[PDB]
C-alpha cells in the first residue's frame, strides 16, 4: 500500500549515504537516482582499486564521474560549495543538461575514447553568489571549471573540476612569486605590477602596450594561443607551464590564470586580468633569446 | 504524466538488476520488496578510502599534513608513493622543505605563516635528483598548527628555430644557432635575415617572405646559402609560417624553422 511504500522509501532515504536531514526530504525519484548511483559508483571503484571531511575540505574542486553518453553517475559532496547546485540535485542527470551547449560537443569527445587522460575547461551552471549567497536556476551564471582526469572502461570519465578563482574575488592568499598583469584582449600588456621587476627584471613601462606573445619562448607560442582562445571563448583559462623571456638572458617558468573582466554597467568585456604564478628562477640566464634582452 | 511512472520503474528495474541478492532471484520481486532488499543490501554496505582513491585516479593527487610552525610532516598518505615514487616511510615524519626544490623553500615559508584557505604550486623530488610540478590545495587546521593539503600532478642539432618581424629581422633564436650556424644569438639578433643570405638567393628569400605573409597562416619552405661564422656558404632549408593573434588576427611575427641541409 501507499502507506506501506512510503515507509520503505523513508527507510531507503535514511540508509542512503546521507544526513538524516537531507535523506528525509527526498521525493521518490531522487531516492532512486541517488541509491542507484551509489551502487553504480560502488561498482566503478572496485574496478580501480584491485577523515573524508578532510579530503573534502582540502579540495579546491569537486569530483565527477560521467558515462560516455553523459550521465552524471557520481558527484562529490562539496560541489554545492562551488556550483551552488547540490549532489542530490544533479546526480543521475545528463551533464549536457547543465553545460554550455557550445561545449557539449567538446565534452562529448572528452567522454569518448587510445589515451585515457583528459584535461579541459567547461562552463557549468552555478547558483551560488560571489561571497556566500544563492540564486534560482533561471538566475544561473556560467562558471568555467578546469577538468582533469582519465577516461576509463561502457566507459567512464573520471575528472576533477576546479573553479578558477576570480581576480576581483579572492578568498585565497598570494605569495612573493606571483604578480598581476592586465591585458587587452589580444593579450597586450595594458598593466603590470611592480613585482615583475623584482621577479623577472622588467619595468612595467617596458611592458605596457607590448604583446604577450613576444616574451614567450617560441616553443610555447602555439600552446599559449590555445590558452588565449580558451580564455576568450569561455571567459577564464589556466595556461600550461611556460617559459617567459627575462630581461637579461634566459627565461622563467610560469603558470598563468587569466580572466576576462566585464564592465558591470555596460556589460562590455573590459580587459584581461592575469594572475601569473612564477614557478622558477631564471633558467638559461646565460642564453640571450630575444632582442629585448639586449637592453 | 505517463512516463513519470515508467521511469520509476526503469529505476526500480535498474535497482533489482543491481541488488545481487535481489537480482540472483528466480523472478523479479515487487516494489515493496526490492525497496526493502536494497535497504537490507546496503545496510550490509562512498567509501572513506575511496574518495581518496578517486583523487589519485582523477587528479593524480595524494594527501599530506604538516605542522605549520615547523613544517614537520605529521602525516602523509601512501599515495605519495604512486604520485611521487616516494615511500610513506620516506615521507612520514619528515619536513616538507626536505621534499621541495631549494628554490621552492622560500615560497614554501610564506605559505605556512600564522593567519584560511591555502593554495600554491611547487617542484617535488621523486627519486628512483628529479623534480615534478605539483599543485597543492588545502587549509590550515590547528594541531601550534598543521596544514591539511592535497598535492596533485599535471597533464602534458638538425636545426634551430627563429621568430622574425615581417621584414626579416631576427627577434628570437634558440641556443642551437651556435651549433647550426656558429653564431652567438647576439650576432644574429637585430639583423635582417636578408643580411645573412647569398646575393644570388636573396630575392627567393624575400620572395618567400612576401609569400608566407600573403599566404597567411600557412607554411612555405625555401632553401638558401647561409654564411656561417667562419664565412663558408651553408645550404639551408627553412620552413616557416606566419603566426597570427588569436584575438585580433594581427600577425604577431613569422615563425621559422631553419634546418641545416
Amino acid at each position: 500500500r501507499r502507506s506501506k511504500e512510503t515507509e520503505v522509501f523513508y527507510e531507503l532515504a535514511h540508509e542512503l549515504p546521507l544526513p538524516h536531514s537531507v535523506s528525509s526530504h527526498l521525493d521518490k525519484a531522487s531516492i532512486m537516482r541517488l541509491a542507484i548511483s551509489f551502487l553504480r559508483t560502488h561498482k566503478l571503484l572496485s574496478s580501480v582499486c584491485s577523515m573524508d571531511n578532510l579530503y573534502l575540505k582540502a579540495l579546491e574542486g569537486f569530483i565527477a564521474v560521467v558515462t560516455q553518453d553523459g550521465d552524471m553517475i557520481f558527484l562529490s559532496e562539496n560541489i554545492s560549495k562551488f556550483m551552488g547546485l547540490t549532489q542530490v540535485e544533479l546526480t543521475g542527470h545528463s551533464i549536457f543538461d547543465f553545460t554550455h551547449p557550445c561545449d557539449h560537443e567538446e565534452i562529448r569527445e572528452n567522454l569518448t575514447l587510445v589515451s585515457t587522460e583528459r584535461d579541459f575547461f567547461m562552463r557549468m551552471k552555478c547558483t551560488v553568489t560571489n561571497r556566500g549567497r544563492t540564486v534560482n536556476l533561471k538566475s544561473a551564471t556560467w562558471k568555467v571549471l578546469h577538468c582533469t582526469g582519465q577516461v576509463r572502461v561502457l566507459s567512464c570519465l573520471i575528472i576533477m573540476c576546479e573553479p578558477i578563482q576570480h581576480p576581483s574575488h579572492m578568498d585565497i592568499p598570494l605569495d612573493s612569486k606571483t604578480f598581476l598583469s592586465r591585458h587587452s584582449m589580444d593579450m597586450k600588456f595594458t598593466y603590470c605590477d611592480d613585482r615583475i621587476l623584482e621577479l623577472i627584471g622588467y619595468h612595467p613601462e617596458e611592458l605596457l602596450g607590448r604583446s604577450a606573445y613576444e616574451f614567450y619562448h617560441a616553443l610555447d607560442s602555439e600552446n599559449m594561443t590555445k590558452s588565449h582562445q580558451n580564455l576568450c571563448t569561455k571567459g577564464q583559462v589556466v595556461s600550461g607551464q611556460y617559459r617567459m623571456l627575462a630581461k637579461h638572458g634566459g627565461y622563467v617558468w610560469l603558470e598563468t590564470q587569466g580572466t576576462v573582466i566585464y564592465n558591470p554597467r555596460n556589460l562590455q568585456p573590459q580587459c584581461i586580468m592575469c594572475v601569473n604564478y612564477v614557478l622558477s628562477e631564471i633558467e638559461k640566464n646565460d642564453v640571450v633569446f630575444s632582442m629585448d634582452q639586449t637592453e | 504524466e505517463r512516463r513519470r511512472r515508467n521511469k520509476m520503474t526503469a529505476y526500480i528495474t535498474e535497482l533489482s538488476d543491481m541488488v545481487p541478492t535481489c537480482s540472483a532471484l528466480a523472478r523479479k520481486p515487487d516494489k515493496l520488496t526490492i525497496l526493502r532488499m536494497a535497504v537490507s543490501h546496503m545496510k550490509s554496505l562512498l567509501t572513506d578510502q575511496e574518495l581518496k582513491h578517486l583523487i589519485l585516479e582523477a587528479a593524480d593527487g595524494f594527501l599530506f599534513i604538516v605542522s605549520c610552525e615547523t613544517g614537520r610532516v605529521v602525516y602523509v598518505s601512501d599515495s605519495v608513493t604512486p604520485v611521487l615514487n616516494q615511500p610513506q616511510s620516506e615521507w612520514f615524519g619528515s619536513t616538507l622543505y626536505d621534499q621541495v626544490h631549494p628554490d621552492d623553500v622560500d615560497k614554501l615559508r610564506e605559505q605556512l605563516s600564522t593567519s584560511s584557505r591555502r593554495s600554491f604550486i611547487c617542484r617535488m623530488r621523486c627519486g628512483t635528483p628529479h623534480f615534478v610540478v605539483v599543485h597543492c590545495t588545502g587549509y590550515i587546521k590547528a594541531w601550534k598548527f598543521c596544514l591539511v593539503a592535497i598535492g596533485r600532478l599535471q597533464v602534458t642539432p638538425t636545426e634551430f628555430i627563429s621568430r622574425h618581424n615581417i621584414e626579416g629581422i631576427f627577434t628570437f633564436v634558440d641556443h642551437r644557432c651556435v651549433a647550426t650556424v656558429g653564431y652567438q644569438p647576439q650576432e644574429l639578433l637585430g639583423k635582417n635575415i636578408v643580411e645573412f643570405c647569398h646575393p644570388e638567393d636573396q630575392q627567393l628569400l624575400r620572395d618567400s617572405f612576401q609569400q608566407v605573409v600573403k599566404l597567411k597562416g600557412q607554411v612555405l619552405s625555401v632553401m638558401f646559402r647561409f654564411r656561417s661564422k667562419t664565412r663558408e656558404w651553408l645550404w639551408m632549408r627553412t620552413s616557416s609560417f606566419t603566426f597570427q593573434n588569436p584575438y585580433s588576427d594581427e600577425i604577431e611575427y613569422i615563425i621559422c624553422t631553419n634546418t641545416n641541409v
